């Protein structure tokens, strides 16, 4: 939203708001990647056991 | 950033200020009983924890030029200038009793004593100066006396009806009020009317700025302007090259 | 439509000053 | 939470960025004589804030008029004077804008290089054991 | 915004060229008895006007003529002169309009300096996410 | 660039020419029988939008 | 509003009001 | 601010009573 | 508790300067 | 497409470049009386065009020559005298030629101000997504 | 087409 | 250097003896 | 320590005894 | 901090309220030509000292990633 | 102690013969001190 906000040509949104909306939520995805990845690693890691 | 381009800025702020003082001393050279301003800096250092490195300057009205006006010969009986040191005590429109300079006197439709300005003179009553209506000869005395001559009267009836209260304190304890008028600088002091100063009737007392300190005041303000200026350039160009540090 | 004239300091002044050729100020104006 | 340096950064950011928009309107109004002598305008100035009750975000608490006599000058020409003769002018003063200039965008892109290198921290510790 | 410093400086940008304008107009009308509009041109000031509606743009509100009286010139063999003899010229000031360009133009670069100093904070709040 | 240059030189063009005018008078002052020319300027304002 | 003598800048015509100026 | 139809020159007149 | 002022040229100058607002300061 | 601007730009300095030999032409010819061809020389003046019907290049579409009257000098000792002792001169007007070289040589320069700013937003775009 | 335009070649 | 008490603000008195 | 170092505190100094008096 | 020992430059202003006996005025000793000198020298040693840091800076970066 | 100090900058960097250092601070050069 507040990309489109500035990008459309609103007056009451500021550049350094932006630039940080886009940079916790570029974090807050790469934590996402990082525990998803971690999860199937263990899932694959468990159907190659001796059972 | 430093506090550098702060303490460089202080200064220039108050360089334009000097000079400021310094154009209004040329702005009125030709004005009549004038008493030019002086200009100084003054050093206050900002006392504190750290290195005593840190020193503002600030600038100052430390007093004036009390010094003898250009006197100008006009041939009139009704402007006089005050030989050497002293004062002519004045009434402005708040009725506030101040010491003037200006000598080039006036006489209303009412018959009251005024100067160039409108400041009613006080006088041996400490009240205003009124003359009678109909007059036809004004002699004002050297001290201060002022002899009228009624309407129609022989040339022996020279009688005199008021002096000219004129004050000569410490110039050092007077100040210039907004208006021009210099007062005591502690409120509630009365004027005590002297009877040394004397007037030099037909002449007016002009200003006695000079022009030439004037002029290399200016020139010394420019430089020291510009060099602080170049402080403060130095200071951002400082703070710009420090801003790699975090830049990894 | 096409709009031209002299540009500077000719155009630049009162038309009472006829420093622009008469047919260069009708084009000021439009042409096809 | 996890962006704790972000919203003190940025907060900065924000109030940086008033301040240049008040020493804009300063000199865009240095010699705006207006009408009256109390509807003139005056140079205003933002206050910065910071309540310690970590990190102390930092807060605009609103724009304040400079307590700075207005600036009179003779002209007994201009329509809009008074009975001496006198328009009052902004009491805005050139050297202490460009100082503010300076101070403002220096001091704001300074907290960009914070906020920045602060993502680069947060970056790193997503990659701690691998 | 950073970007409210453009539509206040460039406001005073056009501002200061309203007032060039209008001094150039004076400084060459200084001499002229004639005029088209059966009016003996006046000197003509733009008062520049803080539209308030943080960022205060200054706007022209009006070009206001001087108030001073013309000036009368004893030339009774003129084709305008009056019965009495007197042609009138306008009561444009030398001195000040001297002043004006200075100040105008003075006016106009400081103004150049913030849209500048607010060009770079925008560039570097762009360089932060890349 | 800004319109005030040309402002300013349709001005300095026109005391030129003025001076010419005067100048056509100070050579026929020896000239017999010539009447003087009278020089004026005429305030003429760009009526329009602004 | 604002001046209270601001010009007009369209030709005198003497029979329309100006609307150029902020005639409030 | 912008319109849908050209702006109208500007008027240089030597004689207001004529345009 | 908070600490507030105008920052700036303003308050980096001797207070006998008196440009900062009595209340602000 | 900003290439498109490099062609206006590029336009328009071939325009105010040819308005700037005219300019000079102008100057090295405003005493001369003679001529190769066999006609007095007329101040010329390139004609600017647009053909606006996006991007609208300026065009120069010819050379064209003031219409004011050639300055009449009473040399009845020249050569070239007619039978009332008259020289003709080209027209050419002191104080517009150098407005014109003035206003020639800033309108050259703005426009590579603004090909150098669209080189940039080319480059930019180049780095999109990569 | 200018009307009346100077030509470039030797009249 | 670290301290307990908070830094004591500068003076910058106009005039040393008031005070 | 150098000698002849400036002080960052008041200069201590003659009228007001409290001054004059107190080292 | 230590204050030069260049003696103050005496003016003659008998007119002035802080002149002394003789008319005389002192005023500091500083001396323009030596506090240029100051500003360019001092500026140019601070910006060569953060092109140290921030060459060290990268030293200690390259001794993280080594061996790795 | 065995610590060398001074006036750095343009004062220092003089003959001598200016004397515009103290003689304090001068011998604190040397290294005595």
């Amino acid at each position: 939203d507040l990309q489109t906000r500035f990008d459309r040509g609103d007056a009451d949104v500021s550049l350094s708001d932006v630039m940080i909306a886009r940079n916790k939520s570029s974090v807050a995805f790469d934590a996402t990647v990082q525990i998803r990845n971690k999860l199937v690693e263990a899932y694959k890691d468990l159907m190659n056991m001796p059972v | 950033m430093d506090r550098a381009l702060f303490l460089a800025m202080s200064g220039a702020k108050q360089n334009m200020q000097a000079l400021q003082l310094r154009a209004n001393n040329l702005a009125n050279v030709s004005t009549t009983g004038f008493r030019a301003d002086l200009a100084q800096a003054r050093s206050m250092q900002a006392y504190g924890e750290g290195h005593p490195s840190r020193v503002f300057s600030m600038t100052e009205r430390p007093g004036h030029n009390f010094a003898q006006g250009s006197v100008i010969t006009t041939g009139r009986d009704l402007d006089v200038t005050i030989e050497g040191s002293g004062w002519i005590s004045v009434l402005d429109h708040t009725g506030k009793e101040g010491l003037t300079r200006n000598g080039n006197l006036k006489v209303d439709q009412n018959g009251m004593l005024t100067n160039a300005s409108g400041h009613l003179v006080l006088g041996e009553n400490d009240a205003p100066i009124t003359l009678p209506i109909p007059l036809s000869k004004i002699e004002i005395g050297r001290d201060g006396t002022i002899s009228v001559l009624p309407q129609g009267a022989p040339a022996e009836e020279f009688q005199a009806v008021d002096r000219i209260k004129l004050v000569k304190p410490n110039d050092q304890s007077l100040f210039k009020d907004t208006n021009g008028l210099f007062r005591h600088k502690t409120p509630n002091q009365p004027y005590e009317a002297d009877a040394t100063v004397s007037l030099q009737t037909g002449a007016i007392e002009g200003s006695n700025v000079n022009a030439v300190g004037e002029m290399t005041a200016l020139i010394d303000l420019q430089r020291q302007f510009e060099m602080q200026v170049k402080m403060m350039s130095t200071a951002e160009e400082m703070d710009k090259s420090s801003d790699s540090l975090l830049r990894m | 439509n096409m709009v031209a004239g002299i540009p500077g300091a000719l155009s630049n002044q009162p038309p009472a000053d006829a420093s622009i050729p008469q047919d260069v100020a009708q084009m000021k104006d439009g042409s096809v | 939470s996890l962006f704790n340096v972000f919203n003190v950064t940025g907060s900065a950011m924000s109030a940086e960025s008033v301040r240049l928009n008040t020493t804009s309107s300063n000199l865009a109004n240095a010699d705006s004589v207006s009408s009256s002598a109390k509807d003139t305008y005056k140079a205003r100035h933002a206050v910065f804030g910071a309540e310690l009750s970590d990190t102390v975000p930092v807060k605009v608490m609103g724009i304040v008029e400079s307590d700075k006599p207005l600036s009179a000058e003779y002209n007994p020409d201009h329509p809009l004077a008074n009975e001496e003769g006198y328009i009052y002018k902004p009491n805005v003063n050139v050297m202490e804008e460009m100082a503010n200039m300076i101070s403002a965008s220096r001091a704001y892109q300074t907290n960009v290089q914070v906020a920045d290198s602060s993502k680069q921290m947060l970056l790193r510790t997503l990659q701690m054991g691998q």
